RNA sequence: UGUACAACGGGGUAUUGUAAGCAGUAGAGUAGCCUUGUUGUUACGAUCUGCUGAGAUUAAGCCUUUGUUGUCUGAUUUGU
RNA sequence: GAAUGUUACCGCAAUAGUAAUUGAACUUAGUACGAGAGGAACAGUUCAUUCGGAUAAUUGGUUUUUGCGGCUGUCUGAUCAGGCAUUGCCGCGAAGCUACCAUCCGCUGGAUUAUGGCUGAACGCCUCUAAGUCAGAAUCCAUGCUAGAACGCGGUGAUUUC
RNA sequence: GCAGUCAAGCGUUCAUAGCGACAUUGCUUUUUGAUUCUUCGAUGUCGGCUCUUCCUAUCAUACCGAAGCAGAAUUCGGUAA
RNA sequence: GUGAACAGCCUCUAGUUGAUAGAAUAAUGUAGAUAAGGGAAGUCGGCAAAAUAGAUCCGUAACUUCGGGAUAAGGAUUGGC
């Protein structure tokens, strides 16, 4: 779909930014349920 | 699904969002919601 | 950075390539600082090395006391101007480039610092913190 | 952050602490004087209306009615103004001052119960503390009893008892005008 | 998370958004966009640029029912008497006459 | 021949910075006629203010749509 | 892109390519070692350099959005609204493109080299070596990642009557 | 230009940790010579810029063996391009 | 008309509207522009480009053949009504 920004506290002991907010870019992908219509079954061979 | 079981610390961190930006990407978005935009601006020559 | 710097610096946009002249910010006698090198910087064919806020460069004094001129000495960037971006989200820039002359340990030659100082440098160089008025 | 709450009808006060960003949040962006309903802040206070009267931030700097702003600024203060007691006639000092608009930086919010909720708040509505002093000036004694210039104050002046081990003394003011 | 506001125009500046300027004398300006930020550098005066809060405030634009009254006041009347005098004999001597 | 498709139109989202028109005891001022002013009157005046965050533009690779109008069998070729 | 019945969908994997690099701070630790002066490292943590592959939420750059406004000179009697000045000029400017000027991401198994070893004869002793064997590197093979043989291949759908 | 063999010496003592005279065996073809085979009915000079790839006689980085290696630093050597 | 102007830019009279055309807007070009921070570090070399500019007022060094150097340099101002 697209991108937006996030704000969140950071959990990273040792870091200068432990327990501090950071702003971070994120992507969003549209994800309606997938529908299951088939099964396909593979076998091992000396040719792959 | 990832091909390995990362331990990274960076992987493993359990984030918890605080705020998701939601202003218009179609320009310099000043407002999260139409409600917020009403608040700040007041009545316009359209409107009620 | 490096010797005498306790702490690290998250990367900040480079604003001062070699040849940059920045305002000298202390009271040591020096009016400006001409950057001839950046410490701990690496190498790529044709890249200028460049300083950022809180970097230690190697500089000379183009304008100032004659006792301060004609030699290379270490100094520290305290104000940038090229905008750069903190992890908290903000793009921020000062109104001038400026540094303060210092010794390899990171101790300051002078005793005051005129103007504001960027935190990322304050955090990085104790005696620079000391002589600061407004940080950020 | 501490809420410092007064019930001026009773003369009471007690403080209250709150560790809830969402409950706390209600006071944000409000100013001194603005009124605030109760149920949000706590279920104790369901009903109760609070007038915001001031308070300190960390570093302790006081709020100041009128400034607006939700930050801190340095102001030039004078005689007869809050947050400054002049040491010398004609002295004015430049001094940091916290804004009047509430924010998460405040150590203490100063609230003043304006009217009472559906329930009693322990050390506040259930305890009452009497005025230290009584009327001293002649006509103030008259109005504090509604008297008309006929009744002669001398005996309406209040009298405070005090024991000297095995002696109990009675001392009144000294009427004036 | 704090929503800042635009030094020049007075717009809300949600996080990481617009730019921050630290002036020569440690005064910190905040712009929400290059628009406000250019006008600022141009030495334009907010109170003359019509779309700004500051301008509208100054010109009293669309404030309407903020000048509208309210219903805010107390309702007290309770005696505590005088500390030290027995608050008992302060209501039976409180019987007035007119 | 339908949760169709398109062209408009509407609403949103943006950009700019307050449209034309009209009005005004705002305006350095200026003319003209007298009944020569106890705001005299009639008009002119860069700009200002009000209606007016208005007007304009906004998919051409933004979003949306119960509205309007329209479109929905031409051509060629393929086989173990 | 012809031809291997047609057409469509989903896949296999021969062969070929292949990628990650280096530093510092903290901590270890003022420790081990040392008369003293001095003075490490492994494990752990935070960042960085050089390189690469993307991406455009944010910030920045670009402007024929000739979108909105402003300006000069002229021309349309004035007004409104405009034309011309090889894009007249100026401020702002969405969208797209885009930058260590912006953000995000860069995998883990095996087998080996040097070398140190086991057991162990030759040579009753002794030997890491002769047989056999353990451990082992920014190496190598795979995992992973990119093509996909247009003369390598599998599974599956539908397959024309004037 | 680079690498060996012998080992008298150097290295407080001690040939060979690290070196190494007198001699002497080689390798290399980015030095310079020597030659004149190809090109004089023409194969565009020097340097730089850009960009690929290759070699190893390895400067750094990985893992090692040695030291006149206490530590820190360094030097010698191996597998390594 | 603007303007110092036979300049540039717009216009009247007169004259042209001739120069293969259509559809797209990949690379690389030619010609025209812009870029954050730095500011010649690029390069044989500031090559190219950028910067400056009109008019009124103020202010103007070395040196000199006393004529200059000189718009030296450096500044302020500029619309409409
Ligand atoms: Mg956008
Ligand atoms: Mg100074
Ligand atoms: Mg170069
Ligand atoms: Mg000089
Ligand atoms: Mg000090
Ligand atoms: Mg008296
Ligand atoms: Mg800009
Ligand atoms: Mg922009
Ligand atoms: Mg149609
Ligand atoms: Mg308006
Ligand atoms: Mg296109
Ligand atoms: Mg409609
Ligand atoms: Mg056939
Ligand atoms: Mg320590
Ligand atoms: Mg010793
Ligand atoms: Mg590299
Ligand atoms: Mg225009
Ligand atoms: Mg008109
Ligand atoms: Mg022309
Ligand atoms: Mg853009
Ligand atoms: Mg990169
Ligand atoms: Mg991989
Ligand atoms: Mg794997
Ligand atoms: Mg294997
Ligand atoms: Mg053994
Ligand atoms: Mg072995
Ligand atoms: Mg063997
Ligand atoms: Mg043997
Ligand atoms: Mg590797
Ligand atoms: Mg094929
Ligand atoms: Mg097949
Ligand atoms: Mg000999
Ligand atoms: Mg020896
Ligand atoms: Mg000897
Ligand atoms: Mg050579
Ligand atoms: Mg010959
Ligand atoms: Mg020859
Ligand atoms: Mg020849
Ligand atoms: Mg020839
Ligand atoms: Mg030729
Ligand atoms: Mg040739
Ligand atoms: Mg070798
Ligand atoms: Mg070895
Ligand atoms: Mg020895
Ligand atoms: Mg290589
Ligand atoms: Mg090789
Ligand atoms: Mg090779
Ligand atoms: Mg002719
Ligand atoms: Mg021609
Ligand atoms: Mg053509
Ligand atoms: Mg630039
Ligand atoms: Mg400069
Ligand atoms: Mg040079
Ligand atoms: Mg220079
Ligand atoms: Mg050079
Ligand atoms: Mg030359
Ligand atoms: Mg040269
Ligand atoms: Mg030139
Ligand atoms: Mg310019
Ligand atoms: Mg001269
Ligand atoms: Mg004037």
């Amino acid at each position: 779909a697209g991108m937006t920004t996030i704000v969140r506290d950071l959990d990273r002991p040792g870091s200068k930014f432990h327990k501090r907010e950071v702003v971070e870019a994120v992507t969003v992908v549209d994800t309606p349920p997938v529908v299951v219509v088939g099964v396909v079954g593979y076998v091992e061979t000396p040719r792959g | 699904k990832s091909l390995y079981t990362n331990t990274s610390r960076k992987a493993l961190e359990e984030v918890s969002l605080k705020w998701i930006d939601t202003a218009s990407k179609f320009g310099k978005g000043r407002f999260q919601t139409p409600a917020e935009k009403h608040a700040f601006m007041g009545t316009l020559k359209k409107d009620l | 950075s490096g010797n005498g710097a306790q702490g690290t610096k998250f990367r900040i946009s480079l604003g001062l390539p070699v040849g940059a002249i920045m305002n000298c910010a202390d009271n040591s006698g020096a009016r400006n600082l001409y950057i001839i090198a950046v410490k701990g910087s690496g190498s790529r064919l044709n890249r200028l090395p460049a300083a950022s806020l809180g970097d230690m460069v190697m500089a000379t004094v183009k304008k100032g006391k004659p006792e301060l001129r004609k030699k290379v000495m270490p100094a520290i960037v305290v104000r940038q101007a090229k905008s750069w971006r903190r992890r908290d989200g903000v793009f921020l820039y000062f109104e001038d480039n400026a540094g303060v002359i210092a010794n390899p340990k990171g101790e300051m030659k002078g005793s005051a610092i005129t103007g504001p100082v960027g935190k990322e440098c304050a955090d990085l160089w104790p005696r620079v913190a000391s002589n600061s008025g407004v940080v950020v | 952050m501490k809420l410092n709450i007064s019930y001026p009808v009773n003369g009471s006060q007690k403080t209250f602490e709150i560790d809830d960003e969402h409950r706390i949040r209600v006071f944000f962006d409000k100013r001194i004087g603005q009124e605030v309903d109760g149920e949000a802040v706590g279920d104790e206070f369901k009903g109760y209306v609070f007038k915001i009267s001031g308070g300190n931030d960390k570093q302790g700097f006081p709020m100041k009615q009128g400034v607006l702003l939700p930050t801190r600024i340095k102001l030039l203060l004078t005689k007869n103004v809050s947050c400054y007691r002049p040491r010398r006639d004609g002295e004015r000092k430049r001094k940091s001052v916290r804004g009047a608009i509430v924010g998460p930086d405040l150590a203490v919010l100063a609230l003043v119960i304006v009217k009472k909720g559906e329930q009693e708040l322990e050390g506040l509505t259930d305890t009452t503390v009497p005025k230290r002093l009584g009327p001293k000036r002649a006509n103030n004694i008259r109005k504090f009893f509604g008297l008309s210039k006929e009744d002669d104050v001398r005996d309406f002046v209040i009298r405070r008892e005090v024991t000297k081990g095995e002696k109990t003394y009675t001392k009144a003011p000294k009427i004036q005008r | 998370m704090k929503v800042e506001i635009d030094s020049f125009s007075g717009a809300k500046i949600y996080p990481g958004r617009g730019t921050l300027f630290v002036r020569g004398d440690s005064k910190i300006f905040r712009f929400q966009n290059s628009k406000s930020a250019s006008l600022f550098k141009q030495r334009k005066n907010p109170r003359r640029i019509a779309w700004t809060v500051l301008f509208r405030k100054h010109h009293k634009k669309g404030i309407t029912e903020e000048v509208a009254k309210k219903r805010s006041r107390k309702t007290v009347k309770a005696q505590r008497p005088i500390t030290g005098a027995s608050l008992d004999l302060i209501k039976e001597r409180r019987s007035l006459k007119p």
